[PDB]
């Protein structure tokens, strides 16, 4: 019954339950951590990665995603941890999702507090598999 | 509060955006001059030559591709005050975070000044059929933006 | 004065003949180039009729026989400018008020052109 | 030498020297249009000025350094104002009448004009700084137009450097293109339309700005955009020096890199605009017969289905046959291979039926040092750079002296417009060859039949009045090379009693051999035993192919294995491995030179598909046979040759090499040795590389062969379709056709079908 | 003030005095008389030590006395005791082949992190101080990133249908040393200084 209406309309309430159920657990490195400190102003699931995350602190961050409930969720907020952003070299990751899958990016440097707030948005009608990709596919609910 | 329109300022740096002419050629005349200015490796633009019976732009010389990968962009404007023609830039919206990372390079179908909204925006109001409504208001468009249809009430 | 305006209002004229020409006697008209002017007009304003500064009648092999250019918007001493190319014949078209598109003294009409035109593809051309 | 002042730095520099090198020698610098290197040098664009005191007495007037010469005690001031207020003068006087393109012009960033008006433009007189002085309506004219199918001008552009004109006339000597009216009304222009020489390409090298530009590559990238990859160029034996530009694994465009020791700063046609293949249609999977067809496979299902067809295999049918062009590692391998697996059926694509290796190697820059060149075979189509040094070689140009920035840029020696000597060359090929103009002592003979013209200048039989004529300058001469090339080294008979007349005498040779490495493939023995099984003969029952072969070559063997890079029909009909293979643009290894010279071989970042290296390749054929390969990456590689003591880049290995395998041949078709290889056919060198048959008016009509008529033509090497062409310097009966290939100089039995 | 009585003595033995126009001047002083002539600027009444930078030479255009090169800043600050405001830098070269080079964490405090990051990204050894430990890049860093020789790194950057770009192979930007992509530069192109 894995694929049958029963069980299928079954999670789809779940998904949409721990939709508005989603607790942020930020992350933030330099510049863009004082960004979101100005809309989150104004045990959880979905950690938000604001900034450069440099490689010595690259493992850091794998641990603390790891030790984490199980349905979780991982946002991109700006250049420097969507891709390396203008730091192409030695010191910094290229691209979070190197080390932990993510959900959601977020563009920007650093994006406006309100961007944030679509980010969010968006990682909601993902986690209810209620969005698609430029090629027209219906998105998986979580990176795993 | 995306209930309340975020209201920016008129030098606001958002996507960018390609503009026209008033003839309706494009200004951009694939001279891959921004992309030079750019710290971050950002844009990629190949040329094409023009047909004189059917012309893109007013040069021999048009862009066959123009595309941004915004994942890598940091909105500087370096590229805005790198171009002759003022084709290239910075418009408003900035509501466009998504799901595949190689879904954030934008094309020129993406950034023409007749295009409201994002790729997100865009693409939900398609399988949606509910009109786009862009998260912001300004004073006015600027001098730049000549055509960019925005919502500004102000 | 406002000769200026007048004097590209007649440029169009004379890149009309060309293209008359061209498809009338079955020869190659080809845009030589736009204003710059144009280009790199940014924001700024342009209302000239048209956005093309030389123009040429070229043959088979693509070699022009006629030459014609019209002076930039920002520049001095307009003149509109006919040259056939290797048999060293240059023309300089002003424009009188009342008179018209004129040669120093000869008005030059579509008559006088196609004449030059004509002259001019028999002996230069290559192809 | 000569003691200068420059600025406050002092010089040494020998008597013949311009004031321009002496201030670059001296660190110091300078405008510089219309002068170029390799070019005579004038004061045309007149940017170059300087002041001179011949003390401290300060002569009068500003001196073109480029055509001045240093005088002893002399002092050059290239900072003052009076200086800089005219070099500012002369940027501006330049860009009067200059276009306004720049961002919409192909010169890029590449742009010698652009550049200095940034160098040195904009005086600093000591309020709004004065852009543009000038403000009148600029001169418009003829604007982006095609003069070849690889060349576009734009007369705009142009700022009436001398350097084209002057180029085709010095250089190669083929004056198709020079200034038209005068005054400020003066543009260049053809009357030669198809743009004839073959060496038209390097025009777009020298010209400063873009007028002249390179049109198989309009509008691709940016100058700085593309990824520079400097290599070497392996489509004939001289082994130039080029540079690939690249963007996103597609190749672009074909410059050359300078390498005075070879081709000074020039490269060919076919060479330089001849690259639009690999670029395009391409093997990309290894391919594995199933049904009677291919399909596409695994290097897995590759070496499984490759183990299969050699598993009962005798090690003595297995037949290695490389391509004329693999790299010195690819052949020391395939050496090896056939050393421990015991066989006589290992050849090369070019390989010649006399040694290159027969004849000791010549400096290319002996050829400028001698005294008389004996020619048989046309340098022009065998090996084209060295057209452009018998033109250097023809006005007694010799060597320059090095400065510090290297080559001269104006080198006084040089005068424009230079007579050239019809007393030091002898030439001898099968029709009217195009530096015959260049030797008095010239004349026309037919296919093969140059084998007697060599006995007689030993001294064994009579020879024409010019032969006799020729024979006594080479007896007077002092030092002498030999250029010598297709039927030459193609006729075991010939060849012999060459190498004796330049034994006897003391002088070098240049080989111009069908295989573009065929002077170092034979130096790591990639020659065939005793057995016979050569590169077109089929003697082999299980064999290896680095190239397509005679079609005669693959029947009745029982499996063949195709290294190909693209695609032919030959191959997938009769064929059971296809593995796919790089271009030569795209390999890492060394090349031995015609000159006995070895160069690098860099590889560029094209698209290589799922292709990789014979290299590799090679020892998976050995593990499929038997005894492992002693060889794997290039890094180890190398030491292998290092073993044999072949010397470092840029170095030179003797290595002669006595012993010759002759053969019949069957007088019907000459195979003319040709600038373009036939598989360079596409895109836009479409036509200049479509093959053509050469006949003789009354023949020619004799045989029903109209003017200009496409026609079927069947051979030993494959079925090719060419235009026929009316040349009297034929003789009549015989039929030369267009080889594109290193089939070069061959003699075949062939006919016409209707 | 403090700093003539240090020109007036550098002059006075073979000490190298460096003078850009702009406001800045250095003095040279050799590897050994360095440890002991460095304490003897602190006396003399230097009391600040605001940086200490490192520098690879390697691809210079010009020749220089050894390949890498350390400059101290000394200082008076002019809010204690009589301190006149005097400032200066001291360089010293310092032998590729052999890094080492006496610590100063004697005289001042502020050169201990410092030193240690000098050390970090070029590899020169500070002989006696408290602990030469790795203090910015990560702790399994192969080498010594700051120098010329040790790559930067990059990533191509990527865009649609397979087109990217290799930041290496794409910079118009020019790096002295480097010729250009016409035949040579001169002019402005070699250096450009106005006269105010
Ligand atoms: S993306 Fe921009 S704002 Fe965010 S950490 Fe990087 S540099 Fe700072
Ligand atoms: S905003 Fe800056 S980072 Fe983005 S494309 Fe423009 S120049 Fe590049
Ligand atoms: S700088 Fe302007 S005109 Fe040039 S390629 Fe970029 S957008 Fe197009
Ligand atoms: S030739 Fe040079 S100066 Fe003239 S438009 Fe082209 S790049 Fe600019
Ligand atoms: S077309 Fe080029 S090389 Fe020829 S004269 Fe003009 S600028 Fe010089
Ligand atoms: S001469 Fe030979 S090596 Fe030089 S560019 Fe031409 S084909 Fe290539
Ligand atoms: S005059 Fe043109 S370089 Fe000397
Ligand atoms: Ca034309
Ligand atoms: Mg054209
Ligand atoms: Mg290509
Ligand atoms: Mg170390």
């Amino acid at each position: 019954e894995r694929e049958g209406i029963l069980f299928t309309t079954l999670e789809k309430l779940v998904a949409w339950g721990r939709s508005n159920s989603l607790w942020p657990a930020t992350f933030g490195l330099a510049c863009c951590a004082i960004e979101m400190m100005a809309s989150t102003d104004a045990q959880a699931d979905v950690m938000i990665v604001a900034g450069r995350l440099s490689k010595k602190m690259a493992p850091v961050m794998r641990r603390v995603w790891e030790q984490m409930p199980d349905p979780k969720w991982v946002i991109s907020m700006g250049a420097c941890a969507s891709s390396g952003g203008m730091f192409n070299n030695y010191a910094i990751v290229q691209n979070v999702d190197s080390v932990v899958p993510v959900d959601v990016y977020v563009p920007g440097c650093p994006p406006r507090p309100e961007a944030l707030i679509y980010a969010v948005m968006q990682l909601q009608k993902k986690v209810r598999g209620q969005a698609y990709n430029e090629r027209g596919e219906r998105l998986p609910p979580v990176a795993a | 509060y995306p209930d309340a329109p975020v209201a920016l300022k008129p030098r606001f740096h958002g996507r960018h955006v390609l503009t026209r002419h008033p003839n309706g050629l494009e200004k951009c005349i694939g001279c891959s001059l921004c992309a030079a200015a750019c710290p971050a490796y950002a844009i990629y633009v190949e040329p094409a030559e023009n047909d004189p019976e059917n012309p893109v732009s007013a040069g021999e010389r048009y862009a066959k591709v123009y595309e941004i990968n915004m994942l890598r962009c940091i909105f500087c404007g370096l590229c805005e005050e790198a171009c002759p023609t003022g084709a290239i830039v910075l418009g408003y919206d900035f509501e466009m975070a998504d799901y595949e990372y190689s879904d954030l390079v934008y094309g020129k179908e993406d950034m023409l000044v007749d295009v409201v909204g994002t790729k997100p925006q865009r693409r939900e109001a398609k399988r949606t059929g509910k009109p786009v409504k862009v998260g912001y208001v300004v004073p006015y468009v600027r001098p730049e933006l000549e055509g960019f249809k925005a919502p500004t009430e102000g | 004065a406002s000769s200026e305006r007048e004097l590209y209002e007649a440029w169009v004229e004379l890149l009309s003949w060309m293209r008359e020409y061209a498809q009338a006697k079955g020869v190659r008209f080809e845009k030589e180039a736009d204003f710059p002017d144009f280009i790199y007009r940014m924001e700024r304003p342009y209302d000239l009729p048209t956005t093309i500064m030389t123009a040429s009648l070229s043959d088979g092999l693509g070699e022009p026989f006629l030459l014609a250019d019209v002076s930039p918007r920002h520049a001095k001493l307009k003149r509109i400018g006919l040259r056939l190319p290797r048999a060293h014949i240059h023309l300089h078209a002003h424009y009188e008020p009342g008179k018209g598109l004129v040669t120093g003294k000869i008005p030059l009409t579509k008559e006088r052109f196609f004449a030059l035109a004509d002259r001019a593809r028999e002996a230069l051309a290559f192809a | 030498m000569v003691r200068v002042k420059v600025n406050d730095r002092i010089v040494e520099v020998p008597p013949g020297t311009s004031v321009m090198d002496a201030v670059f020698h001296a660190g110091y610098d300078v405008p510089l249009f219309c002068s170029e290197k390799h070019l005579s040098p004038i004061g045309a664009c007149r940017m170059c000025l300087v002041r001179i005191g011949l003390p401290i007495q300060w002569q009068p007037k500003l001196a073109a350094s480029c055509v001045t010469a240093v005088a002893d005690g002399m002092v050059v001031d290239t900072l003052s104002d009076v200086v800089r207020e005219a070099q500012a003068g002369m940027v501006e006087f330049t860009l009067l009448n200059h276009p306004l393109d720049c961002p919409t012009c192909d010169k890029g960033g590449a742009c010698e004009l652009q550049d200095r008006t940034v160098e040195y433009g904009l005086y600093e007189k000591y309020e709004l700084p004065v852009y543009t002085r000038f403000e009148f309506t600029r001169r418009h004219v003829d604007k982006h137009h095609p003069l070849s199918p690889f060349v576009i001008l734009d007369r705009e552009r142009c700022i009436h450097c001398k350097r084209c004109v002057r180029y085709f006339e010095e250089v190669p000597g083929d004056e198709v293109l020079d200034f038209i009216e005068r005054g400020v009304h003066t543009f260049i222009g053809t009357m030669d339309f198809g743009l004839p020489s073959g060496f038209s390409g390097n025009i777009t090298d020298i010209c400063p700005v873009g007028a002249l530009l390179d049109l198989t590559a309009r509008f691709r990238a940016r100058n700085w955009e593309m990824e520079e990859t400097p290599t070497t160029c392996a489509l004939c034996p001289v082994g130039c020096g080029i540079t690939a530009d690249t963007r996103s694994g597609e190749l672009l465009r074909i410059r050359a890199r300078e390498v005075p020791e070879v081709n000074e700063i020039w490269i060919c046609d076919a060479g330089r605009f001849g690259h639009e293949w690999a670029d395009q249609n391409r093997l990309k999977t290894p391919l594995v017969r199933k049904e009677g067809r291919l399909v596409e496979a695994t290097w897995e299902e590759a070496f499984l289905a490759l183990k299969e067809g050699l598993k009962e295999a005798r090690g003595e049918e297995v037949g290695l046959y490389l391509a004329h062009d693999a790299t010195l590692e690819e052949g020391l391998l395939a050496s090896e291979l056939a050393k421990a697996l015991k066989t006589p059926h290992l050849d090369f694509q070019g390989r010649t039926a006399a040694p290159a290796s027969l004849f000791p190697p010549a400096s290319l820059e002996d050829l400028l040092q001698a005294d008389f060149a004996l020619v048989l075979g046309d340098p022009t189509e065998e090996a084209p750079i060295l057209h452009l040094r018998l033109s250097e070689f023809v006005r007694d140009l010799k060597p320059p002296h090095r400065y510090n920035h290297g080559t001269p840029f104006a080198d006084l020696q040089i005068k424009e417009r230079m007579p050239r000597r019809t007393d030091k060359m002898a030439l001898f090929a099968p029709y009217r060859a195009p530096l015959m103009k260049w030797a008095a002592i010239h004349e026309v003979h037919r296919p093969g039949e140059e084998r007697e013209i060599l006995l007689a200048l030993l001294g064994d039989k009579e020879g024409s009045e010019m032969v006799a004529k020729a024979k006594e300058a080479w007896e007077k001469a002092k030092n002498p090379v030999l250029i010598l090339g297709a039927g030459v080294l193609q006729d075991t008979v010939a060849a012999e009693r060459a190498r004796l007349l330049a034994e006897r005498k003391g002088a070098k040779v240049l080989a111009m051999t069908p295989a573009a490495n065929a002077r170092g493939l034979e130096a790591m023995g990639v020659l065939p035993g005793a057995k016979g099984a050569s590169w077109d003969e089929p003697g082999a029952l299980y064999a290896y192919y680095g190239f397509v072969p005679p079609e005669e070559a693959l029947k009745g063997k029982r499996f063949v294995v195709m290294h190909l890079s693209h695609l032919h029909p030959l191959a997938e009909r009769y064929a059971h491995v296809v593995l796919p293979a790089p271009t030569f643009y795209e390999k890492r290894g060394h090349l031995v030179n015609l000159e006995g010279r070895v160069l690098p071989l860099s590889p560029a970042p094209i698209e290589n598909g799922e292709a990789e290296g014979a290299l590799q390749v090679l020892a998976l054929l050995a593990e499929a046979l038997g005894v492992r390969p002693p060889f794997r990456l290039h890094l180890e590689a190398q030491k292998a040759l290092k073993a044999r003591k072949v010397p470092e880049a840029m170095g030179r290995l003797s290595f002669r090499l006595k012993e010759l395998r002759p053969k019949e041949r069957k007088g019907a078709f000459y195979l003319r040795p040709t600038m373009w290889k036939a598989h360079q056919a596409v895109g836009k060198a479409q036509e200049a590389a479509r093959a053509e048959l050469w006949a003789h008016p009354e023949t020619a009509r004799a045989e029903a062969l109209p003017e200009g008529a496409q026609v079927a033509v069947e051979t030993p090497f494959g079925r090719v379709e060419a235009r026929v062409v009316h040349r009297e310097d034929v003789p009549k009966g015989h039929l030369y056709l267009s080889a594109l290939g290193p089939a070069a100089g061959l003699r075949v039995e062939g006919r016409v079908l209707v | 003030m403090r700093l003539e009585r240090v020109l007036e003595e550098a002059r006075a033995k073979g000490y190298p005095i460096e003078d850009n126009g702009l406001g800045n001047l250095w003095v040279v002083l050799p590897r050994e008389r360095f440890k002991e002539e460095m304490a003897h600027y602190k006396a003399m009444g230097f009391n600040f030590l605001a940086d200490i930078v490192g520098l690879d030479y390697l691809t210079y255009p010009d020749p220089r006395p050894e390949r890498f090169a350390v400059v101290y800043e000394l200082v008076s600050l002019p809010g204690w005791k009589d301190g006149d405001g005097s400032r200066f830098f001291v360089r010293v070269y310092v032998p590729e082949e052999d890094p080492r080079l006496p610590t100063v964490t004697d005289l001042w405090g502020s050169a201990n992190f410092l030193e240690r990051e000098v050390y970090d990204l070029f590899g020169i050894v500070f002989e006696g101080h408290p602990d030469l430990r790795k203090i910015l890049t990560p702790e399994d860093l192969e080498g010594h990133p700051l120098r010329k020789d040790y790559p930067l790194g990059e990533t191509p950057t990527l865009f649609r249908e397979g087109r990217y770009i290799i930041p290496a192979e794409f910079r118009a930007a020019l790096t002295g040393k480097d010729p250009g992509l016409t035949f040579y530069k001169g002019g402005s192109r070699k250096g450009y200084r106005s006269l105010w």
